[PDB]
RNA sequence: ACCGAACCGACUAAUGUUGAAAAAUUAGCGGAUGACUUGUGGCUGGGGGUGAAAGGCCAAUCAAACCGGGAGAUAGCUGGU
RNA sequence: AAAGCGGGUGAAAAGCCCGCUCGCCGGAAGACCAAGGGUUCCUGUCCAACGUUAAUCGGGGCAGGGUGAGUCGACCCCUAAGGCGAGGCCGAAAGGCGUAGUCGAUGGGAAACAGGUUAAUAUUCCUGUACUUGGUGUUACUGCGAAGGGGGGACGGAGAAGGCUAUGUUGGCCGGGCGACGGUUGUCCCGGUUUAAGCGUGUAGGCUGGUUUUCCAGGCAAAUCCGGAAAAUCAAGGCUGAGGCGUGAUGACGAGGCACUACGGUGCUGAAGCAACAAAUGCCCUGCUUCCAGGAAAAGCCUCUAAGCAUCAGGUAACAUCAAAUCGUACCCCAAACCGACACAGGUGGUCAGGUAGAGAAUACCAAGGCGCUUGAGAGAACUCGGGUGAAGGAACUAGGCAAAAUGGUGCCGUAACUUCGGGAGAAGGCACGCUGAUAUGUAGGUGAGGUCCCUCGCGGAUGGAGCUGAAAUCAGUCGAAGAUACCAGCUGGCUGCAACUGUUUAUUAAAAACACAGCACUGUGCAAACACGAAAGUGGACGUAUACGGUGUGACGCCUGCCCGG
């Protein structure tokens, strides 16, 4: 499926 | 009254193993592999009348079937009834 | 952690067995399907 | 009576409740009882179509004689009875011949009295008489509607229907809603007040209390999404709308009752 | 009601994050006769259910499940030719 | 949770087998099941593949064996929720609901225990001793009969105590020992001291007044049954009931001792086999007391009659005989066999419940029993993880005392503001605590033999204290740095926002001030109720009736809730 740290949202949306 | 028909189709054979033997050498019981729609009175009627002895009760299990291997082809081996007769003490098949 | 799957035979055949096919009007399409496509086992009971 | 509870615990500061001390203690009268089962507020189709209906204690169904049909046989008033499918008191009494009854207990009643119903029954409470019969100006309870069918109105705790005309074959009820109600002059009523009036001073003190008598959680619309609730929605508490139901119906003031086949017999609204 | 095991839960911290585990371990933590918790069985169905209300849950999927079908939807867009 | 060594087998041994140690669990990591799985069970053989290494081993391959029932469970009779549903009501069709019925356990219904045995089954086989239901046939008496009436089955939460038992400890008795190192013929050490269902008696306890007449608008008709009414008469009659005792049992079992062994285990014999005390969460008890939230149904069972049969059938009691079919029974079951893709630190319902200390099912160490977690051997860098200790200082760290450290038990003394008079409160704070002796060769208390007396006569009562068990306290002495010595086991106080409180919530980053709440107000609703699900029939609301139900908002309690109808 898919990583972890690619469904997180802190890190994900690090730059808005 | 059980037809001749009938119980010769239900006997169908003995059995042979070590629990068998220490059966017969110590309890005066026979064991015999049956067809698995005969009950216990068409089993006793049967030896009763075919063996020419005499019954005192019959006690009867069914035997389950065994899954093996044949190449990597899976099978089944079928099932059967073991009837456990045991006899009044002074028969000795 | 508790899985979706607890098994128990009778909810399985209650729900899913060749009986409640048939007695639902659409259990038997699912029957027609299966057997038009030669399934080896229509329903979960064998 | 009415008995305020000490404030041991938080649940137990507010209670207040209703004790009975002649009420019977026992277990109910076994040809009498019936089952029923809850049904959690879910009709035929398995849907809730009542909210806020679950739980609470299991219940035995008590057959009450509301029709009060025995008529010309003095009864034996033996003992009153907690029934939990109502308000009330029930009372189980004795008849002449043998056979007992479950009937609501009027006010006043108490253990070893004497009713009797029929055309001929004297004027006390408990005596059941048809409302030709009834004089103008009494209060009675467990009224008809039609006759023979059985009593109908003033069955709550603490209830009664005031007769003030009679004109021709109808009398003119004024019941507790404040209406007036032309009614048959053939139906049956008995006299007296219905019992347990302190039923309604009691406080239950806590949800659990409420749980024990079988009602689920009620949730605000305001608190729901807009999706649930016509009312739902909002950045913070938010209203901004008229008050309806969760169907979509004005729900303060919009008078709701259509009945074309009984607006015949309605004389005057409950105002 | 109070303290505290079973049992139910999940407040804090560290570890782990291609893990022992697609949500746990360790040390502490809350309820623990009640609006409690649990076993077996039944019922409610997708613009529908259920919701002490978080758009939460409905089989590791939910601002509208999954499966097949209209279907080779459409794509003034990107890639390739 | 942890291994070490000796021997065996083998081509080869850290892992397999046997032995001696060492360690871990022991309200489980032990034993038995239900659910689920399906041969994983046992034996012989093999090491390609599977096993996170090797492999002689395995839950792997191959072959053979193994599951024995009138009494256990299913099946079967009976119903709950709910399902289906002849006719029927309804709906374009499909189909929706539903009466009579008929299914549906998670519940109600008859009966078996102890010992022994197999490599693998046993409440199933064998030995011993029992019990249940039904059919047939003799004997004796006789009004039998339901789809109907009645009783019963038949029922909640909490609490308290009495009587007991399982069970344990000690004593007695029986068998054994006189100790690798000071002492050990003694108040010494080790072990054993088990026995069931059934049958007989009916005790602690619990409930209820019996018995006989006459009458009756009730129990869909009848009733000798249930209910009701009026008399007479008696006072102990009935029902239920743990445990104990006797029998079952001159039997079985029994530490050990004796002999073979294919050293795995077999064959023979076998002493004592009692008492006191402590004691359950188990039994009497589906009891008793109390509370409000007022606590399944039907059949089996007992009983009464209708239609009918009427010296027949049928019923009751004894005896004899026959029958009780069919299916499951191996093995795992807090797990390497079920659900998690794995031989996966997760999950999974019930039953049993030993010793010491302890209030205890916590916890520490142990017993029965089971394991050492399928890679090891070295070395003793940085660094990471889990810990231990730390001079002086003591929050100076940091967003923030996050984390860690500390407090921690029982008895007594004592305890503020505020308060809804309950609380706050374990406020805060302090003192004692080990061991030996004496009071007292073991006290107060508990249990209670022998003996004696009495009797409506035995499982009986009064006296009486043998014996057993046994706190707590005071005084004196003594040891240590320290006596709740380990494990286990509150940090406390002050000002304040919010929400009254217990609870519920975003399974898987949010537990909150949000949601709920008891209470309050408005409003709808007269019953064929409003309202909801449904093209409809129907159903919920509710077998409820305005002191009730639905909707909406506020949210205990205290003081309050002011003006505006223009939109
Ligand atoms: N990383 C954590 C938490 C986590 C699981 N799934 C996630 C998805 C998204 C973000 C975080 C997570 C874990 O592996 O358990
Ligand atoms: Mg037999
Ligand atoms: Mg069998
Ligand atoms: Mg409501
Ligand atoms: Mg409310
Ligand atoms: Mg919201
Ligand atoms: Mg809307
Ligand atoms: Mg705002
Ligand atoms: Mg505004
Ligand atoms: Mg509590
Ligand atoms: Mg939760
Ligand atoms: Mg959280
Ligand atoms: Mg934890
Ligand atoms: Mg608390
Ligand atoms: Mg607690
Ligand atoms: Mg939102
Ligand atoms: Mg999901
Ligand atoms: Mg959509
Ligand atoms: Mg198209
Ligand atoms: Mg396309
Ligand atoms: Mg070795
Ligand atoms: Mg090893
Ligand atoms: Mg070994
Ligand atoms: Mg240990
Ligand atoms: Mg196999
Ligand atoms: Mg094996
Ligand atoms: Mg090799
Ligand atoms: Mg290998
Ligand atoms: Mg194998
Ligand atoms: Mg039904
Ligand atoms: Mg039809
Ligand atoms: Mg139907
Ligand atoms: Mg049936
Ligand atoms: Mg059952
Ligand atoms: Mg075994
Ligand atoms: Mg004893
Ligand atoms: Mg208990
Ligand atoms: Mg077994
Ligand atoms: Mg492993
Ligand atoms: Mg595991
Ligand atoms: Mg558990
Ligand atoms: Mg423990
Ligand atoms: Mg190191
Ligand atoms: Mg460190
Ligand atoms: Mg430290
Ligand atoms: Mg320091
Ligand atoms: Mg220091
Ligand atoms: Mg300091
Ligand atoms: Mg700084
Ligand atoms: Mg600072
Ligand atoms: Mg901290
Ligand atoms: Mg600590
Ligand atoms: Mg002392
Ligand atoms: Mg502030
Ligand atoms: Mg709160
Ligand atoms: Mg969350
Ligand atoms: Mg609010
Ligand atoms: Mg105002």
């Amino acid at each position: 499926t898919s990583k972890w740290f690619n469904i997180d949202n802190k890190i994900v949306d690090h730059r808005p | 009254m059980i037809r001749e028909e009938r119980l010769l189709k239900v006997l169908r054979a003995p059995h042979v193993s070590e629990k068998a033997s220490t059966a017969m050498e110590k309890s005066n019981t026979i064991v015999l592999k049956v067809a698995k729609d005969a009950t216990k009175a068409e089993i006793k009627a049967a030896v009763q009348k075919l063996f020419e002895v005499e019954v005192e009760v019959v006690n009867t299990l069914v035997v389950k079937g065994k899954v093996k291997r044949h190449g990597q082809r899976i099978g089944r081996r079928s099932d059967w009834k073991k009837a456990y007769v045991t006899l009044k003490e002074g028969q000795n098949l | 952690m508790k899985r979706t799957f607890q098994p128990s035979v009778l909810k399985r055949n209650r729900s899913h067995g060749f009986r409640a096919r048939m007695a639902t009007k659409n259990g038997r399409q699912v029957l027609a399907r299966r057997r038009a496509k030669g399934r080896a086992r229509l329903t979960v009971s064998k | 009576a009415v008995v305020k509870c000490k404030p041991t615990s938080p649940g137990r500061r507010h209670v207040v409740k209703v004790v009975n001390p002649e009420l019977h203690k026992g277990k109910p009268f076994a040809p009498l009882l019936e089952k029923n089962s809850k049904s959690g507020g879910r009709n035929n189709n398995g849907r809730i179509t009542t909210r806020h209906i679950g739980g609470g204690h299991k219940q035995a169904y008590r057959i009450v004689d509301f029709k009060r049909n025995k008529d010309g046989i003095p009864a034996v008033v033996e003992r009153l009875e907690y029934d939990p499918n109502r308000s009330a008191n029930i009372a189980l009494v004795l008849y002449k011949d043998g056979e007992r009854r479950y009937i609501l207990a009027p006010k006043g009643l108490k253990a070893g009295d004497q009713i009797q119903s029929g055309v001929d029954a004297a004027i006390k409470p408990g005596n059941t008489l048809p409302m030709r019969n009834i004089p103008v100006g009494s209060t009675v309870h467990n009224v008809e509607m039609k006759p023979g069918k059985g009593g109908q109105l003033a069955r709550s705790a603490g209830t009664y229907v005031q007769i003030v005309a009679r004109d021709g074959a109808y009398v003119t009820l004024r019941l507790r809603s404040g209406e007036m109600r032309k009614v048959e002059a053939d139906c049956r009523a008995t006299l007296g007040e219905v019992g347990n009036a302190e039923h309604m001073l009691r406080v239950l003190g806590k949800a659990g209390a409420a749980r024990w008598r079988g009602v689920r959680p009620t949730v605000r619309g305001t608190a729901m999404n807009p999706v649930d609730h016509p009312h739902g929605g909002g950045e913070g508490r938010n209203f901004g709308k008229h008050p309806v139901t969760p169907w979509g119906v004005q729900t303060k003031g919009k008078k709701t009752r259509s009945n074309k086949r009984t607006d015949k017999f309605i004389v005057r609204r409950r105002s």
